[PDB]
């Protein structure tokens, strides 16, 4: 019925567990956090932000229609907000 | 007499050290304004 | 042996190679009345007009349907939820074109598999088992009711129950999704989900017995005939099929207790199925699926489409088309 | 793109005067427009007429003219027919019937230009969507 | 030998801790009223309808008569204060008599006092039991006819002059319309009880029902079940739990369509208007519209051939034409005075019809009972932008699915009961399998 | 090995889930996706 | 007794979660799928491929949040990172739906490592190895939709992509555009899983309901022993049960529990085959001898008909808004419109 790993019971009711967990788990959360509030994710992925979806006075969607020229293409756009 | 890092330890941080980070993540997600 | 209680002791033989019952004896004549009405109206019943306007559905084979076409077509939209038996009607042709014959076959067929669901019940008091398989059965009976009578409640009229055929069904399918979005709705995924579930641990549950069966055969026979009907000890190895799927996925995530697995494939699928039946149930009141319509704008206020946009425009275009000549007024309130 | 003031500028009346609103008098006007209008007037449609939206081009070849934060000022206070031939405050919301519209009764003269702002500026942003009925959504 | 998912089981034979069990759940339902209606009232503007605003307990009180005046118009929220207030304060006491009976005081009543305790299989105490509360259920209905004959009437939809609460003073007795209406049938035009469409045949069936029940409460208490009921029930706590979940779940269906299509007891001014009528509105809002136009809507002929307007019901009433056609039984206080013996006057329609009744249907064409889960109005195309579901939607699903499930526990429990009282519910016996010694089929 | 009693760690994580799951369903009313 | 051998001993030891050969082939890309959804969905968009938001950072939610298909214009370009179209660069990957190729191709080959994972165990434990086979049904599902469907059409543009919402818009799709509720090739699927789903149901509740008393207490639950010989329900009782109530019933318990295994398998099978059909737009669409009647007799009216009047709304309705790169423009008077509506 066991195999040798520690008891997954055993092991969040003990002291250490939660000495160290305690700290780890808020941490990932924070660093998660951030990597939204600095705006980074938006930079990382390439995902608009609620102002670069669209030019002013524009209603076009910048879709990519060439399959060797998609990533010129997509800088095209970008720069048409810049 | 239980090792601490086995190979359960690595499948379980493989999936649940990203889905906190996740889980901040799309909390902050939640204030944003347009 | 007094007349009435031979007869009550026939009823209720549990040596009639089908058992009758007394549920039994509402459920026969009604399922008769049903069977026989829906075979002679699939094969020959004239077109129906059933959405009220003078616009007949042909339905029958001989009316030029195949089996995938025809269907016995819901009664008019003029009659509603009024009650329509063939006495109401000033002549069989009468109540032929208004629809007549399904109101026939939907009240006897929800009565007979009503007493269907009973009889379940009844047989198994006789031949003292528990009681609960009319208990699983509820879920597909929830089901009928909901798309035959409730729905129609709701919305106020049997033209909108669905049509008793193959093609029709779809017709049916399609305009609910027009109407409610039901796709967006919580209850249909589960729906889904206990169907689709049901249909994986029925493969799965299949796969891991015919897989831990034991040797008693050889190759040239049928492994079947290393079963024999009634015999005591169990057929195959539940601890070596315990064995493999808790190494598949690991092990208190597999079964060793075969009580508690064969409750969850009851559990599993009948839930889900009332789901699914009690979203038919609360659509027919119009509380609708989820709508995100427009739920994303940018910082200007331009729509931003999400996926649920699109399915939008595709529910659009069913509104926009269904029962073309049937709306005078913008909105489809009904 | 963004909620630029070029945006929120809007004819104040027929002598071409103009107004721009705030984001938050924008925001104001739709909350408002909400609240008393969208039963009916949702995406810039009429649900109970539909021969009349209020798009800008309509509401500018209405009697008294509508396009302007005035006319719709006045409007909401004493509404009349398209050509400006009968009152019809009895079958509308407005300030003078809010005894059979209760919903008017807490309308300040503030709200109404907020409310007002939004339906000149909602076209604005969303172009053909803005009266233009389930073609466009 | 329950297991703790089944645990509540254990309480059959504690009539001690059962008890407890009941009061402090009565104590839960008492303190929802409570809680519900001060939510409610703090969330209230009387400017906006209710149906605008998401309110199920205040328009249950408004029909009572309580805070409205004419036309539905609320006038005073303190009797809307005072209902959530009293029954808030009184769940503390029902909570308090629960937790005690079901952790400090006796496990069992029996040994304490023969009169609270009882058994299961005591055929004689159990029907003294339904006798009282049969009693106290009579008393209750008559509650409703004393307010509304001697402490300020009801709200009457069907008042003169746009709606009113009204003191009663005629309560039908006849026992033809009262028990007539038991005798309808449920389809179509007829509606069963759900068509009663006037407070006097309200107030009156009440004096019935409550007169009907003193008397099986003292007939219950003087009286054993005679032979022909004993062998024809299963005497057991499981058997009586399942005999109630049936009645609940009949009582569960019947209000759901009571919400749905009675406009009297649910006034569509608390409400909102029922599918019927808000379909019916949008005919009568474009019927007013074209014909002010210059359409003459009785000869205008559709696209089908029927009228566009106006067209025959399969009877030959004069009714609206479009899909509305189905719903030519609705009967509504802004709709009837357009009605001459032949349905729809044309006459009346050309010349009568008034600014309110326009209004009217104008708003309820605008608030029909269709919107989304998230509660977007409209129908499922509809884009965001109106936050409305109709009370009437949120009333029928809810207790359509309450209704559902107690007719599974209805079965579950009759089953067990069953099986239970027979000797069978815990599986069969290896040594004398009933099928076993039965003859094969074949 | 066995100190802190396990029903507190799953009634605290059991909040702890409730907590992140109802700000995600209140952000369905506020700010992006809320239609406002 | 070399490097292999000792890698084979260190694979398949008894620990909590197996590894195996088969490991090295299922876990990293299984892991990198669901990876790669749970990124997509949470920070990537579909504006450039689709002029969609899609993922929680642009304000969607779990209903709506895909991994999108790429554009129309990359045909069935593989999208490696390091190709030709993003020529290395994350970003611009990520923009021209690179994590759609990334998560299909990898889901593929978890799903050969996890069937070779059947396999495996099955070997190692000594059990026959049906659930393997059971197992192809999902494989050749996810084969032809995925993978299939998309190479006979212009681009992987018109697969499905990874979402609830962007799921749905598929099926309406295939009503639109394939009719393909009329394919019987799809009934044959439609009638194995809902008669898996009747089977699983009515099978569990027979077992429970035709139990022996093997304990006192009222939970049934404990009062079985994986280890005991004998069969813990009646299957005598059962088959006089449904013999009666029914007619027929079953008498055989490996016929049973292979027909469970047979039916929704086979049924799934049957919808890959139809789908591998409407990868070349050969559909089940019309009924000649309908058209011709219809055409000719103006009063002659089937739900056949009336369901391709739906199936034309769709098309003309959504094709603007969900083929982007086509430029639809279509005036308000060309559209398909009923009465009023
Ligand atoms: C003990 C065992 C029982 C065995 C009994 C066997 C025979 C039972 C037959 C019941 C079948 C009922 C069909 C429902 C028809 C329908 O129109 O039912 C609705 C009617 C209400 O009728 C409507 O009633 C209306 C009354 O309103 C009228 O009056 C109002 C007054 O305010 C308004 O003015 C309104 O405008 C005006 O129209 C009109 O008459 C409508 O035309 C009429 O449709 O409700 C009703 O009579 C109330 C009762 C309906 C409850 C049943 C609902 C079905 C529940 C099935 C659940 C099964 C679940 C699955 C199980 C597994
Ligand atoms: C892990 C978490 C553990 C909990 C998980 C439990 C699983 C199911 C519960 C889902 C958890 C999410 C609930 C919180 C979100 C919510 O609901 O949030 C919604 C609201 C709070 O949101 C408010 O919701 C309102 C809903 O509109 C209502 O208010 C509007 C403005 O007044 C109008 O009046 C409108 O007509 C009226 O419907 C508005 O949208 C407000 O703007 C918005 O703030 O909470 C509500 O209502 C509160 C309702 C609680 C009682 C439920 C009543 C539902 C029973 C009727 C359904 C019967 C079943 C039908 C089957 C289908
Ligand atoms: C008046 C109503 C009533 C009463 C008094 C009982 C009483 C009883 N039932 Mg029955 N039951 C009822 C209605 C009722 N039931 C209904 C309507 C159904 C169908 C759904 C059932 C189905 C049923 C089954 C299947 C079984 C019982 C059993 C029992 C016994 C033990 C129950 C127990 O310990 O529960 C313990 C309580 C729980 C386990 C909690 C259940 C949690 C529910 C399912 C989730 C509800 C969550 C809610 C929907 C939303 C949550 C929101 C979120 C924020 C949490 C007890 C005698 C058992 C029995 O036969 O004993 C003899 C048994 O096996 N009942
Ligand atoms: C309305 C819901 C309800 C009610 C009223 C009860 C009531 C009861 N249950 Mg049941 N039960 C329920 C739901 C409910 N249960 C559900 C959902 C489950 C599944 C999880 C169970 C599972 C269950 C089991 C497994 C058992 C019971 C048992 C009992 C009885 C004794 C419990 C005891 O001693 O606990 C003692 C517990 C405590 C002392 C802890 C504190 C509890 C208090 C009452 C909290 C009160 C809070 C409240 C704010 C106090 C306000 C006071 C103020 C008004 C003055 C009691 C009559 C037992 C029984 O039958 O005994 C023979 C038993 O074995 N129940
Ligand atoms: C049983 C009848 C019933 C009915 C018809 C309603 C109906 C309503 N309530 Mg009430 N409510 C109820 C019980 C009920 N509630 C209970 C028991 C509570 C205590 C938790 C509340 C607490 C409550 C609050 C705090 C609020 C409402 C609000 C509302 C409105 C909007 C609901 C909504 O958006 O749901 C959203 C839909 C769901 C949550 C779906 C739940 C699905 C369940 C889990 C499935 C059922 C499984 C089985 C039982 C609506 C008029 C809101 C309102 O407008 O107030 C004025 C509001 O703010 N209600
Ligand atoms: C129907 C519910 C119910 C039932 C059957 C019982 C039954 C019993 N209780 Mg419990 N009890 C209840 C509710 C109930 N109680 C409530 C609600 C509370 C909190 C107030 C208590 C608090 C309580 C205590 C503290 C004790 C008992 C005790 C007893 C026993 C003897 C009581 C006696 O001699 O009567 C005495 C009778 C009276 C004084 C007459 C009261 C008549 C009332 C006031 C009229 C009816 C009220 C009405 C319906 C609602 C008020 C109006 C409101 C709507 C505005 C008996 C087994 C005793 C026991 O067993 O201890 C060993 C004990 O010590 N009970
Ligand atoms: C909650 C209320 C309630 C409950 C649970 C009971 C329970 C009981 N009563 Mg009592 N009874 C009550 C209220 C109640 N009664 C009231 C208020 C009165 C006063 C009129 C009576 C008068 C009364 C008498 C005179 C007798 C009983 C008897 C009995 C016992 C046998 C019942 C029986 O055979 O039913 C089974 C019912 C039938 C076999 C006949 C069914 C016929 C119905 C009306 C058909 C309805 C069909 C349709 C589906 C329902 C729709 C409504 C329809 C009428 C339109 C049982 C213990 C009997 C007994 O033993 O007394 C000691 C008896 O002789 N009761
Ligand atoms: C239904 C009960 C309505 C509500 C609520 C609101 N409006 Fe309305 N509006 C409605 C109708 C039936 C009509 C046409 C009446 C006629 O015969 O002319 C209108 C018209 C307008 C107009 C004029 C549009 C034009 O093209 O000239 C405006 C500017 C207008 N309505 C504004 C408006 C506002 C601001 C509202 C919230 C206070 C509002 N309406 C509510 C129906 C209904
Ligand atoms: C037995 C049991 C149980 C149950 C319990 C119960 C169910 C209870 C009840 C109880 C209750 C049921 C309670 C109640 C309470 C109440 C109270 C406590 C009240 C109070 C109130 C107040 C104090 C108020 C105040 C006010 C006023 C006066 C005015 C307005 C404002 C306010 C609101 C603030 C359980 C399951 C858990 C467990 C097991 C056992
Ligand atoms: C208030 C009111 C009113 C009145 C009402 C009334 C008058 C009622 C009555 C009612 C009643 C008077 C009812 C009754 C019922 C009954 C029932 C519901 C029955 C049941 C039955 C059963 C359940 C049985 C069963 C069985 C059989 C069949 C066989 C043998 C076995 C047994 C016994 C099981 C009106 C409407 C005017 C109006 C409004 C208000
Ligand atoms: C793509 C990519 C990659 C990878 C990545 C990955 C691998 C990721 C992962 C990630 C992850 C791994 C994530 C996670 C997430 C998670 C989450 C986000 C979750 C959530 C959940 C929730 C929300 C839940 C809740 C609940 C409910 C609702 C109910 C029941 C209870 C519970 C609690 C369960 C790499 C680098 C290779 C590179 C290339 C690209
Ligand atoms: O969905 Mn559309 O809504 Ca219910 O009615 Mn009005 O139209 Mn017609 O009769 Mn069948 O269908
Ligand atoms: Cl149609
Ligand atoms: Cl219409
Ligand atoms: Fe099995």
């Amino acid at each position: 019925g066991t195999t040798g790993e520690r008891p997954f019971s055993d092991i969040i009711t003990s002291v250490r567990y939660w000495v160290i967990h305690s700290i780890t788990i808020p941490a990932l959360f924070i660093a998660g956090w951030l990597f939204v509030s600095t705006g980074l994710a938006y930079d990382v992925f390439g995902t608009p932000r609620p102002d670069s979806y669209y030019a002013q006075e524009q209603r076009s969607i910048p879709l990519v229609t060439d399959r060797f020229e998609a990533k010129q293409q997509v800088e095209t756009f970008l720069e048409q907000l810049k | 007499s239980y090792p601490i890092f086995t190979v359960r330890w690595v499948a379980v941080h493989t999936l649940a050290v990203p889905t906190i980070f996740f889980l901040g993540a799309i909390a902050a997600m939640q204030f944003i304004q347009r | 042996a007094n007349l009435w209680e031979r007869f009550c002791n026939w009823v209720t033989s549990t040596d009639n190679r089908l058992y009758v019952g007394w549920f039994g004896v509402i459920m026969i004549p009604t399922l008769l009345a049903a069977t026989i009405c829906f075979v002679i109206a699939f094969i020959a019943a004239p077109p129906v007009d059933i959405d009220g306007i003078r616009e007949p559905v042909s339905g029958s084979l001989l009316y030029g349907n195949n089996i995938i076409t025809g269907a016995v077509v819901p009664s008019s939209n003029a009659i509603g939820l009024h009650f329509y038996p063939i006495w109401e009607a000033a002549s069989l042709d009468e109540w032929l074109y208004n629809g007549g014959p399904y109101q026939l076959i939907i009240f006897h067929f929800l009565l007979g598999a009503s007493c269907y669901m009973g009889r379940q019940w009844e047989l198994s008091y006789r031949l003292g088992m528990r009681p609960w398989i009319c208990v699983a059965y509820s879920a597909p009976l929830a089901s009928a009711f909901a798309v035959f009578l409730i729905y129609p409640i709701g919305q106020g009229s049997f033209s909108d129950g669905m049509p008793l055929g193959i093609s029709g069904t779809f017709n049916f399918m399609i305009v609910f999704q027009a109407e409610h979005n039901i796709l967006m709705h919580p209850f249909h995924q589960l729906g889904v989900a206990g169907v689709f579930g049901g249909a994986l641990f029925c493969a799965m549950h299949g796969s891991l017995v015919t897989s831990s069966l034991i040797r008693e055969t050889t190759e040239t026979e049928s492994a079947n005939y290393g079963y024999k009907f009634g015999q005591e000890e169990e057929t195959y190895n539940i601890v070596a099929a315990h064995g493999y799927f808790g190494r598949l996925i690991f092990q208190y995530a597999s079964f060793n207790n075969s009580r508690s697995l064969h409750f969850f494939l009851a559990a599993w699928p009948v839930v889900g199925v009332w789901f699914t039946a009690l979203g038919i149930s609360t659509m027919a009141f119009n509380l609708n699926g989820f709508n995100f319509n427009h739920s994303v704008i940018d910082a200007k206020g331009n729509v931003i489409n999400t996926w649920a946009d699109i399915i939008n425009r595709a529910n659009l275009g069913m509104e926009v088309m269904h029962e073309r000549n049937a709306h005078n007024f913008p909105l489809d309130l009904a | 793109a963004e909620l630029t003031p070029e945006v929120l500028t809007v004819p104040l009346n027929s002598e071409g005067k103009t107004i721009t609103l705030t984001e938050k008098q924008y925001l104001e006007g739709k909350r408002l427009f909400q609240y008393a209008c969208a039963s009916c007037h949702v995406g810039g449609i009429t649900k109970t007429n539909p021969s009349l939206d209020l798009r800008t081009e309509t509401l500018a070849l209405a009697t008294p003219p509508r396009d302007n934060i005035e006319g719709l000022v006045d409007y909401m206070k004493n509404p009349t027919t398209y050509d400006g031939e009968q009152e019809i405050a009895e079958v509308h919301p407005s300030l003078r019937s809010a005894d059979i519209f209760p919903k008017m009764r807490n309308l300040t003269e503030k709200d109404l230009v907020a409310i007002a702002g939004h339906i000149l500026v909602e076209p604005k942003i969303l172009g053909d969507k803005w009266g233009g009925g389930k073609v466009y959504y | 030998g329950f297991a703790w998912w089944a645990g509540n089981a254990r309480l059959i034979n504690l009539s001690g801790k059962l008890l407890g069990a009941h009061v402090a759940h009565a104590g839960l339902i008492v303190f929802w009223a409570g809680a519900m209606t001060l939510f409610e009232l703090a969330h209230f503007i009387p400017e906006k309808p209710m149906y605008e605003q998401g309110l199920i307990l205040i328009p249950h009180i408004a029909t009572l008569g309580w805070g409205v005046g004419p036309g539905g118009e609320v006038v005073d929220t303190f009797p809307f204060f005072v209902v959530g207030v009293v029954h808030l304060i009184s769940s503390a006491v029902l909570g308090f008599g629960g937790v005690y009976h079901a952790i400090r005081g006796p496990e069992t009543l029996e040994e304490y006092s023969s009169f609270f305790g009882y058994d299961w299989k005591d055929k004689n105490k159990m029907t003294t039991i339904l006798g009282f509360h049969l009693i106290v259920l009579g008393i209750g209905a008559l509650l409703l006819v004393a307010k509304a004959m001697f402490f300020g009437g009801l709200y009457d939809t069907w008042a003169p002059g746009g709606g009113d609460v009204r003191v009663i003073t005629n309560p039908t007795l006849d026992p033809r319309v009262i028990f007539g209406y038991l005798l309808k049938s449920p389809f179509g035009g007829e509606g069963w009880i759900v068509s009663v469409n006037n407070l006097e045949d309200v107030v009156g069936g009440h004096i019935w029902i409550g007169l009907i029940c003193i008397a099986g409460g003292i007939w219950h208490i003087l009286t054993t079940p005679f032979g022909w009921a004993r062998r024809a029930f299963i005497w057991s706590g499981e058997a009586y739990l399942s005999y109630s979940l049936g009645a609940l779940s009949m009582m569960g269906f019947i209000a759901t369509c009571f919400v749905w299509f009675n406009n009297t007891v649910y006034p569509s001014e608390f409400y909102g208007p029922t599918g019927p009528e808000a379909s019916q509105a949008q005919a009568m809002t474009f019927l007013i519209r074209d014909q002010k136009l210059g359409a003459n809507v009785g000869s205008a002929q559709g696209p089908t051939g029927l009228g566009k307007y106006l067209m025959r019901s399969p009877t030959g009433e004069i009714i609206f034409g479009g899909e509305t056609m189905r719903f030519w039984d609705f009967r509504g206080p802004w709709l009837e005075p357009l009605r001459g013996p032949n349905g729809l006057d044309l006459n009346k329609i050309k010349n009568d019809i008034q600014p309110w009744q326009e209004r009217r249907a104008a708003e309820y064409m605008t608030h029909a009972p269709l919107g989304s889960l998230n509660s977007v109005g409209g129908v499922a195309t509809e884009i965001n932008s109106v936050n409305f579901v109709s009370p009437r939607s949120w009333l029928a699903t809810s207790h359509f699915v309450l209704a559902f499930f107690f007719l599974v526990g209805h079965l579950w429990h009759a089953g067990r009961a069953r099986a239970a009282a027979a000797g069978f519910e815990k599986g069969i016996d290896r040594e004398s399998e009933p099928v076993l010694s039965m003859p094969s089929l074949d | 090995g066995g100190r802190i009693p396990l029903w507190i760690v799953a009634t605290v994580a059991g909040m702890g889930v409730i907590v992140i799951v109802g700000l995600f369903f209140y952000g369905a009313y506020a700010g992006l996706g809320s239609s406002l | 007794r070399g490097w292999f051998d000792i890698l084979d001993d260190w694979l398949k030891r008894d620990r909590f979660v197996f590894v195996g050969w088969s490991g090295i082939l299922l876990f990293p890309c299984a892991y990198l799928a669901l990876g790669g959804w749970l990124t997509g969905t949470t920070f990537v968009t579909s504006w450039y491929t689709h002029g969609l938001a899609s993922s929680y950072l642009e304000g969607c939610n779990f209903l709506t949040v895909a991994v999108s298909t790429p554009a129309n214009s990359m045909g069935h370009s593989l999208l490696l990172l390091w190709g030709p179209e993003a020529q290395g660069d994350f970003t611009r990957w990520c923009q021209l739906g690179g994590l759609w190729t990334f998560i299909a191709l990898h889901g593929a080959f978890g799903l050969i490592g996890f069937m070779l994972r059947q396999f495996e165990i099955a070997r190692l434990v000594g059990v026959r190895p049906y659930n393997a086979i059971a197992f192809s049904a999902p494989i050749a599902v996810f084969v032809s939709v995925f993978l299939i469907y998309p190479l006979g059409q212009s681009s992987w543009f018109f697969a499905p992509s990874f979402g609830v919402a962007a799921i749905f818009r598929f099926l309406l799709f295939f009503q639109g555009f394939h009719n393909w509720t009329l394919n019987p090739f799809h009934m044959m699927g439609v009638a194995g899983v809902l008669g898996g789903a009747l089977l699983c149901a009515i099978h569990g509740a027979t077992v429970e309901n035709t139990l022996f008393q093997d304990g006192e207490g009222a939970s049934t639950f404990r009062a079985f022993n994986p280890t005991q010989a004998e069969e813990t329900y009646s299957m005598v009782t059962a088959n006089r049960f449904w013999s009666q109530i029914f007619g027929i019933a079953f008498s055989n318990k490996r016929w049973l529990h292979f027909f469970m295994l047979f039916v929704p398998v086979t049924g799934l099978w049957m919808s890959a085959i139809g789908v591998v059909g409407l990868a070349l737009n050969l559909r089940s669409y019309d009924f000649i001898s309908q058209e011709i009647r219809a055409a000719e007799d103006p009063e002659f009216e089937t739900f056949y008909t009336k369901n391709l009047l739906l199936n034309e709304g769709i098309r003309a309705w959504m094709a603007p808004q969900d083929q982007p790169h086509e430029n639809f423009v279509f005036p308000e008077e060309v559209l398909p419109r009923g009465n009023a509506l």
